[PDB]
């Protein structure tokens, strides 16, 4: 049995670490929600 | 329950000690989730009971108490934070300019940031803190490494 407990406001923030990268990918989605990298 | 707007961690203690096993977000009375988090089950706000009112496997979303409320979208230009709240972890804003996923129905903002699967609901936020999906539905890369859609569903 699952339960909720709060863990903070929705905010944007400043100086935030800014990371990651930004790949452009085809994919494909199947119907049980599950994406796939097509090549 | 509490109903506060905000964002949440969904834990269950069915397992050994207590586990998150997602998180969601609470917009005008309805709280947003992934699928794949609660299965559909119901879940408890303190000794508040929630429904699911609506849920799609295949968005892999749904929505307890009301019908999903948060419409907002990547503009496809700006950066963007992922409010990441991990297990046993404080929530932590990170920054990103999302890259995407090419598909036979369109393009979707994606972001590449690899975290525990229990961070999987977190919310993505836009520069105006409006909510432009949800963390957690994705894909490993040649690499090794975690990317995830920013899954967005339709207010009606
Ligand atoms: C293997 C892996 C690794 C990581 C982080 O390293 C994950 C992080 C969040 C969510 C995950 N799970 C999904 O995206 C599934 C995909 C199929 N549809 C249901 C959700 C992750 N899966």
């Amino acid at each position: 049995d699952m339960y909720i407990e709060r863990a903070g406001d929705i905010t944007w923030e400043k100086d935030a670490e800014v990371t990651g990268n930004s790949p452009r990918l085809d994919v494909a989605l199947d119907e049980s929600g599950d994406f796939s990298l097509v090549e | 329950g509490e109903t506060t707007d905000g964002v949440y961690r969904v834990m269950t203690r069915r397992l050994l000690g207590s586990t998150q096993v997602g998180v969601g977000v609470m917009q005008e009375g309805v709280f947003h989730t992934m699928w794949h988090v609660t299965k559909g089950a119901a879940l408890r706000s303190g000794e508040g009971r929630l429904d699911p009112y609506w849920g799609d496997v295949k968005q892999d979303l749904v929505s307890y108490c009301g019908p999903w409320k948060l419409d907002a979208a990547w503009d496809g230009l700006s950066e963007v934070q992922l409010l990441a709240v991990p297990p046993g972890e404080r929530a932590k804003n990170i920054q990103t300019l999302p890259g995407i996923f090419k598909t036979k129905d369109g393009d979707i903002g994606a972001v590449a940031l690899d975290y525990p699967a229990g961070t999987s609901g977190s919310p993505i936020l836009d520069k105006c803190g409006r909510v432009i999906g949800l963390y957690g539905n994705g894909v490993v890369i040649k690499n090794g490494s975690y990317v995830s859609a920013i899954t967005q569903g339709k207010r009606e």
